[PDB]
């Protein structure tokens, strides 16, 4: 009937006969009847397929596509359009200048590649990937919305198709897109495209240099969760890779806020972005004490309890924070004054495991720095057991990885918060009191040379005291102490020379 | 020279260290520093490393291509 006459119309020599067909078919399409009459026609679709790839007129293309975008709402319109080879047809389409004719290419794409097996494979090898990428300079944000979405579906675990989008410029791309419009459905979307593409190796750089991290920031205190959501897990993907970056302020300023949400998947991310970025720059430092990131984070870690997917990158944060920058010492005390020197004693002990006991002595090691924390950290139990736990790491060395951690590192750790905690008279006789001198004396011969730092060190300070001096020389500390003396490592040669200065000193006046 | 300023100049450099490297000294110590002021100005005419902060690698790719 008609459909076989408008078929032949199509295939029609006379172009003026083609586009008055193509109407008609566009026209049929837009029924219930008329449009499964096509689509279980062969040679119809493969008209349609053949007429909007060869036509020059805007309304022919525009009628085309068009008929196909209303195929495509079908699961025999999809396989019909898949077979008549129109995947490579439409891909072609997203080369038009006519906005109507490009709608209904990438919206019949799109179809295709949610709902067609095999489109995503046509696609790539059409070269869609490339074409989809240079359409993100358009302006209209529901076509950017559909588009960037079909981007999601050709990248999500293809790392083929990752790649290609980064040699076509995709970063900067979907970057500007996040600092150029406010309509939530892209944002989402091109959100989630950054998500896949942040795990990348080679995407991951190229976001963060194109300035993806405050772009990712400034949608964070949007009123949709599922943007927010998904900005804060890219965040947290590419911030390994974002400690030189400038311009963070105001994204610090809002993680900090975020630390106070209800939801724990925000919290958990707040705090490990927080953690990443407070790694080695100083500024960044400097910016989240500013604006009350201490207080934040000991709240957090309060709240958390047992959740180490929270305190862990929490106390991480903290120690970066409590160390080498101009606000150091006043974040050191304000752990303190926000009542957060018990629970971080608490983490010492089960049920821990061992990555966030190795960050809370870490912590701990800073936070006694501060001569204010001497004595809390004294009254809450924290020398027992960090020399506990460096008895049992140690022990563990003579006899590799743990949970992910060498008990060296908590050898090392341990005695390097020993050490500063004996800055303090009254930790020194607790910390000689736990019969501890024999093990320090016995760390001088480790071959780790931050353990043999870190060992004269506290035998160093113990050493202060007359009678400690006395204790250390009659555990044969005098020979090992003095093969440190040629040490490469300055610290290490100090201390040991000190401890010896001080034991010599005491009484020994004459020859004999 | 002799052993004995051998020892005193090397008593003098470490314990000037010592107090650079953040560790307080003793008051024999603060004193030996005053008899030999002149060994200590003559010295004073003459570090970091520490805690270093490590990234945490959060990023948990999908599977194959």
């Amino acid at each position: 009937r008609a459909i076989p006459e408008l078929t032949k119309l199509l295939n029609d020599e006379d172009q003026v006969v083609v586009n008055k067909a193509a109407v008609m078919v566009h026209q049929l399409s837009k029924k219930e009847a008329s449009r499964h009459a096509i689509m279980r026609s062969p040679q119809m679709v493969s008209a349609i397929v053949r007429t909007m790839q060869n036509t020059n007129d805007v309304e022919t293309a525009r009628c085309t596509a068009g008929t196909l975008h209303n195929l495509s709402h079908h699961r025999e319109g999809l396989l019909a359009i898949f077979k008549s080879g129109g995947i490579p047809a439409l891909v072609k389409m997203l080369g038009s200048p006519v906005d109507s004719v490009l709608f209904y290419a990438i919206t019949t794409l799109h179809n295709l590649l949610l709902h067609q097996e095999g489109a995503k494979m046509a696609v790539r090898l059409a070269g869609g990937l490339q074409k989809m990428v240079a359409l993100l300079n358009k302006t209209n944000v529901k076509f950017l919305a559909i588009t960037t979405d079909c981007l999601q579906i050709l990248a999500y675990g293809n790392q083929e198709s990752k790649l290609i989008i980064l040699a076509s410029g995709g970063p900067q791309a979907l970057v500007n897109i996040m600092r150029t419009y406010t309509y939530e459905k892209l944002l989402w979307t091109t959100s989630r495209v950054l998500k896949v593409l942040s795990v990348c190796s080679s995407n991951k750089p190229a976001i963060v240099e194109a300035g993806g991290m405050q772009a990712l920031g400034l949608h964070l205190t949007d009123p949709s969760q599922r943007l927010v959501q998904n900005c804060l897990w890219t965040l947290r993907n590419l911030s390994d890779a974002a400690t030189k970056q400038e311009g963070m302020e105001g994204l610090l300023g809002t993680l900090v806020q975020l630390l106070g949400s209800d939801d724990i998947n925000v919290v958990t991310c707040a705090a490990g972005i927080l953690s990443n970025l407070t790694c080695n720059n100083y500024k960044n430092k400097m910016m989240v004490c500013q604006v009350g990131g201490i207080e934040a984070l000991v709240r957090t870690v309060l709240r958390a309890g047992d959740r180490e997917d929270i305190t862990e990158p929490a106390i991480c944060a903290l120690r970066h924070l409590t160390s080498r920058h101009q606000e150091a010492e006043m974040a050191q005390n304000a752990v303190r004054l926000h009542y957060g020197l018990p629970v971080v004693v608490k983490l010492l002990h089960p049920p821990s495991h061992w990555p966030l006991i190795k960050a809370t002595v870490g912590l701990i090691r800073n936070l006694a720095l501060c001569p204010a924390n001497h004595a809390p950290l004294r009254e809450q139990g924290a020398i027992p057991r960090l020399v506990q736990l460096l008895v049992r790491a140690h022990q563990d060395t003579q006899r590799q990885f743990v949970e992910g951690v060498r008990m060296e590192e908590i050898v090392e750790g341990c005695t390097g918060a020993l050490h500063i905690l004996a800055r303090d008279v009254h930790n020194r006789i607790v910390i000689r009191g736990l019969n501890t001198i024999p093990l320090f004396v016995q760390l001088l011969y480790s071959p780790i040379e931050n353990i043999q730092r870190v060992a004269a060190g506290v035998l160093c300070e113990l050493a202060q005291d007359k009678e400690a001096a006395e204790a250390i020389e009659a555990e044969g500390a005098t020979a090992p102490l003095t093969e440190l003396l040629h040490s490469r490592n300055e610290g290490v040669a100090t201390y040991a020379a000190a401890v010896l200065f001080r034991m010599s000193e005491d009484k020994p006046q004459d020859y004999k | 020279k002799s052993p004995e300023e051998m020892y005193i100049q090397q008593k003098v450099r470490v314990l000037l260290m010592l107090r650079k490297m953040g560790s307080n000294l003793t008051a024999s110590e603060e004193e030996f520093l005053r008899t030999y002021a002149g060994v200590v100005n003559s010295q004073l005419s003459q570090i970091d490393q520490g805690a270093e902060d490590v990234v945490m690698a959060f990023s948990r790719s999908e599977t194959e291509d």
